[PDB]
RNA sequence: CACGACCUCAGCUCAGACGAGAAGACCCGCUGAAUUUAAGCAUAUUACUAAGCGGAGGAAAAGAAACCAACCGGGAUUCCCCCAGUAGCGGCGAGCGAAGAGGGAAAAGUCCAGCGCCGAAUCCCCGCCCCAGGGCGAGGGACCUGUGGCGUACG
RNA sequence: UGUCGGCCCCCGCCCCGCCGGGGUGCGGUUCCUCCCGGAGUCGGGUUGUUUGGGAAUGCAGCCCAAAGCGGGUGGUAAACU
RNA sequence: CCUCACUUACCCGGUG
């Protein structure tokens, strides 16, 4: 069942925390550093 | 210990039940004490200064018989699993080195500083 | 479904082919991707050849290709102890080895040590660290004349030799050469029950 | 293309060039090449002789490398050299004599189909029939032998 | 020593190896089907898979109920044709030995099957002892010449046919007697063999 | 006067051979002194396995062929069994010097 | 963010940090080998990268 | 007849880690059909497919020969071209069907066990000293039922 | 848009040079000596399956069960070579 | 080969 499986597959809902990571892997899952200040 | 008494265990490893004599096995390990390898919390002092002693493991007993430099080996009864000693009499016997058996694996472990010596 | 004459066909086309169908779009584009993977390793390798190391000249197997040559694997062992190279050394000058080889002829043999001269006097070497040039390194002078090699390195030539035209000996004209491969066959096949004898 | 195609022109016609008594169905006598021995027998037997059934013996691992022999005729004997290099020899016909090695040029067996010219040459080939050799060497030259 | 130990086991008819089979595979039954060992009862023969005397490498002796593989069909009605009416003479693709490391290693998840050796055998029952490593002791992680099962492509090794035991089971190998799997398995070469090259001009 | 042909028993482009050493490994499975004694040690341990010591009785009385029948039937190939049984005999003809 | 600053600030140089202060990098990327045992080179290939690594060199032709 | 050593086996919300599920196009290991074709049909075909089960990674698998070959010999693996709809398999019916060589893409090789030398020369944990890289503890363990160095078919 | 044109802020690879913590020599020997190997595994029988593999390609179950100038392979079963 | 015995394999039953 294709449908079945397309109904509830990962990116049907909110992906919390996935959508997080696709953000966080375009800039090599940069950690604890902080944008240069004013 | 009851099924090894209920089947017919053959000689080669009945052979370690005829263990040494406990009058025997006390001046074994008298003399054998004067020979205990060194500890590493003495060997250091012995490094930081500035030999005949006992050779433990089946490894190092084996090759020592085999070039017929060993002039007493002591095999414990027992090894788990026996295969480890199965062959030492035998290896003793045709390369003319005297050989005993001890009962306990741990008295020889005591006698090298570790939990068991075969 | 025959009408007239024509081939039995046999399509196979019988299992569920559409699903495994490989179309060759990128054809051109793995093309631009080896290409760049070519420059890349090329870069990478700079002063080294891109092709890889020197290969060997060894003999097709077959006789369908019998006299016909071809870039080996690696050096025989044989060829680089005739060569005066170590066994570890090769590598870390280009040149392969493979330990699997063996040298069946001095044909073959003496056809790589002279091509692994060859390749190490135009080997240019250089030192570990610049300010201390070693024994084996090369001179000051040559490595500034030190290019990448494109293509094949020491690729192998296929002399053609011509037979010079001779003068037919009487001797030679009166070689039967279908008797002798019919001797040959003969005497191949009934080698085994004449031994019996 | 479909510009040309006949079903353009059969846009109109009910039955598409199959016919209305029989239609154009799905295999009306069975799919590839069914009914070989039953029903399309008469086909098989007038256009495919020898279709059915076991001949000769079987040969489990054949490397086609193993029974590799290229051959060559007579005729074409000439042509794996220049064609100077046939006219240059033509004038001293007194012993110098070119040699075409066949192997070579990539045939094994030489075969005496056509006729040799009138010049002496020193033929290697690793097979040589017995036709071959013989106008060889009635033409003057000999057939020297390879492996 | 241990050289010694492999021609012992050699001589597995002989009344000594004999006896040790007889009452080893009856005190390994009165144990669970699943069961850690303390130490490798073939110290040798560990030695010879991979196994080390660090802190890291258990074993764990498995019991499997050794014989055929019955095809668990209802009643043994397999609805087709009469190819696949076999239930009873069927044998499974994969060896009893694959089975005892597989089974171990599911149990353990944090650990990584190594090997295994056959250690007794019976009528109803065939022995394993599975060289399990923890992946992630310092003690393993430090050694660079086991850091390779450290990586994540060696997850769960025995249940993809990577183990000695269950590569034995692909038909893999170099040579004429394996034209099956060339390509690496046997479905990269089926689907490479049964794959319709449409080339761009053809 | 006569050329190497492609056919026949002398068949071959003649190349001179080359003469090396052997590849090392083809010494495998070759006896040597440690490994005889570590074998010749461990069969006074062990013994003769069951089919073993039943072939030593065929051999005893005289029955090489049914004794050769008998351990072809159990290691399998007609080759493996000429060697048992002729290991089995110098044990039988070392046992009855004694 | 005044907490937490003052609380990667205290468990800093300490062995073991709480989970909230470990970098959360990924499941698989934080079950990789640290640098230190990458960097980890056995004493036989300690000497084997020694004396036996590539040269650099070049070929006239 | 308690006290010790060891073995084997337990307990914990003990100290510190690990596993689980998702996804699953490509990949690995199993399991497994029948529509369908054979103008019926039972082997065959469909197909070592669909579905089912397990396990991964950015690739996987494979892989440095118990290989190919029979030659003037090739030389890990993977992929492409060709081999080749060929050898062969098959109610020898329907159908099925590779491989060696050759030409190319890419190329990189290696580690143990064992064998026997080296005073276990080895490792982990804990508590630390200096600058991820180095040391220390008459701290606790692992280990001789074998850690490390040398060394693996090319000797 | 075109100009690897200009400016600004993050960031990386490789080579070279000095200083610092850990590194430890390797080759050639028609010279001596010593060592050299993966068992319920191979193989055999049988069964099922798989394969183009056909007196059995691979795999597995059960039985048998190794050897060490041995063992495997050499596309027809077998013995000898 | 067959029968009768042995208990420790294996099997069954009982029991907190
Ligand atoms: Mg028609
Ligand atoms: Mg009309
Ligand atoms: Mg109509
Ligand atoms: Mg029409
Ligand atoms: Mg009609
Ligand atoms: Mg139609
Ligand atoms: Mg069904
Ligand atoms: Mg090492
Ligand atoms: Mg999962
Ligand atoms: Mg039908
Ligand atoms: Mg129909
Ligand atoms: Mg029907
Ligand atoms: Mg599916
Ligand atoms: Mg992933
Ligand atoms: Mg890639
Ligand atoms: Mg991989
Ligand atoms: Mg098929
Ligand atoms: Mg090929
Ligand atoms: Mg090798
Ligand atoms: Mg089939
Ligand atoms: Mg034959």
């Amino acid at each position: 069942s294709a449908k079945a499986k397309r109904r509830s597959t990962t990116g049907t809902g909110r992906m919390r925390h996935m959508k997080v990571v696709f953000r966080r892997f375009r800039n090599g899952f940069r950690e604890g550093t902080v944008p240069k200040p004013r | 210990a009851i099924l090894y008494k209920r089947l017919k265990v053959p000689p080669a490893i009945n052979q370690f039940t005829q263990a040494l004599d406990r009058q025997t096995a006390t001046q074994l390990f008298k003399l054998a004490h004067k020979y205990r390898p060194e500890t590493k919390h003495e060997k250091k002092q012995r490094l930081l200064a500035r030999p005949p002693v006992l050779r433990a493991g089946v490894n190092t007993v084996t090759t020592l018989v085999e070039s017929k430099k060993a002039q007493l080996v002591v095999i414990a009864h027992d090894v788990d699993p026996i295969e480890l000693v199965v062959f030492l009499p035998a290896l003793c016997r045709k390369m003319g080195v005297p050989y005993c058996i001890v009962k306990g694996k741990a008295r020889l472990g005591r006698l090298v500083h570790r939990k068991t010596c075969t | 479904a025959p009408s007239r004459n024509g081939m039995i066909l046999n399509p196979h086309f019988h299992k569920d082919w559409q699903k495994r169908v490989r179309t060759w779009f990128n054809q051109p584009a793995r093309k631009i991707r080896r290409r760049k993977a070519r420059q890349a390793k090329a870069r990478r390798i700079a002063p080294r050849p891109v092709s890889g190391p020197l290969r060997p000249v060894v003999r097709c197997p077959t006789i369908r290709y019998h006299t016909k040559v071809r870039a080996g694997r690696g050096f025989t062992l044989e060829e680089l102890k005739a060569a005066g190279i170590n066994k570890k050394v090769a590598r870390t000058i280009g040149i392969s080895v493979d330990s699997r080889r063996r040298n069946r002829s001095t044909e073959s043999l003496q056809a790589n040590v002279q091509r692994l001269k060859e390749y190490r006097t135009k080997l240019i070497i250089f030192p570990r660290k610049a300010a201390k040039p070693k024994k084996g390194d090369s001179t000051e002078e040559e490595l500034k004349m030190a290019t990448q090699l494109t293509g094949p390195v020491m690729p192998i030539k296929k002399v053609h030799k011509k037979e010079k035209a001779r003068v037919i000996s009487e001797d030679e004209k009166n070689f039967k050469a279908f008797a002798s491969l019919r001797m040959a066959r003969a005497n191949a096949r009934l080698f085994g029950i004449r031994a019996k004898r | 293309p479909t510009k040309k195609s006949k079903t353009r022109k059969l846009r109109g016609h009910v039955s598409h060039g199959h016919g209305r008594v029989g239609k154009h169905r799905k295999h009306p006598g069975g799919r590839g090449n069914a009914g070989g021995l039953h029903h399309h027998r008469i086909n098989f037997d007038k256009y495919h002789p020898g279709y059915f059934g076991k001949v000769g013996m079987r040969h489990y691992h054949l490397k086609r490398n193993t029974t590799f022999c290229p051959t060559i005729n007579l005729d074409k004997l000439w042509t794996l050299v220049s064609e100077q290099t046939r006219v240059n020899y033509s004038q001293k016909p007194d012993g110098p004599a070119p040699i075409i090695d066949v192997v070579r040029a990539g045939y094994f067996k030489v075969l005496g189909k056509g006729k040799l010219p009138k010049q002496p040459v020193i033929v290697k080939a690793k097979f040589f029939s017995r036709r071959a050799e013989e106008k060889i060497k009635g033409v003057g030259g000999a057939c020297v032998l390879t492996a | 020593a241990y050289k010694y130990m492999q021609e012992l086991w050699r001589k597995k008819q002989s009344d000594v190896m004999r006896f040790l089979l007889r009452v080893r595979c009856w005190q390994y039954r009165q144990l669970s089907s699943l069961h850690r060992a303390p130490r490798p009862t073939r110290p040798d023969k560990a030695r010879r898979l991979g196994y080390k005397a660090k802190q890291g490498y258990v074993i764990y002796r498995i019991r499997v109920r050794r014989g055929g593989r019955k095809r668990p069909v209802p009643k043994g009605a397999t609805y087709g044709k009469p190819v696949h009416h076999g239930v009873n003479q069927i044998k499974f693709a994969r060896s009893l030995q694959s089975v005892a490391e597989e089974r171990a290693g599911r149990h353990c998840g944090g650990l990584r099957v190594l090997n295994s050796y056959w250690v007794g055998e019976d009528s109803t029952y065939k022995f394993f002892e599975v060289i399990l490593i923890d992946t992630f002791h310092k003690a393993i992680r430090r050694n660079p010449d086991t850091q390779w099962i450290t990586k994540a492509v060696h997850k769960h090794r025995e249940m993809r046919g990577l183990t000695s035991a269950g590569k034995k089971s692909r038909g893999l190998g170099k040579g004429h007697k394996f034209h099956l799997t060339i390509g690496g398995s046997r479905r990269a070469a089926w689907k490479r063999r049964n794959t319709l090259q449409l080339h761009r001009y053809r | 006067v006569r050329y190497p042909m492609a056919v026949g028993l002398n068949k071959g482009h003649k190349v001179t051979k080359n003469v090396s050493k052997p590849k090392h490994s083809r010494r495998r499975g070759r006896l040597t002194k440690h490994a005889k004694f570590a074998r010749d040690l461990i069969r006074e341990v062990c013994g003769f396995a069951p089919y073993e010591r039943r072939a030593m009785e065929l051999l005893k009385v005289s029955k090489d062929k049914r004794a050769l029948k008998f351990i072809k039937k159990r290691v399998g190939t007609h080759i493996r069994a000429k060697r048992k049984r002729e290991e089995l005999s110098n044990t039988l003809a070392a046992m009855r010097k004694a | 963010q005044t907490q937490k600053e003052n609380l990667r600030k205290f468990y800093k140089g300490k062995k073991y940090k709480p989970l909230d202060l470990r970098p959360k990098k990924t499941r698989a990327i934080r079950r990789q080998l640290t640098k230190h045992e990458e960097n980890l080179m056995t004493k036989k290939m300690q000497r084997k990268s020694r004396l036996y690594s590539i040269r650099k060199f070049a070929v006239k032709a």
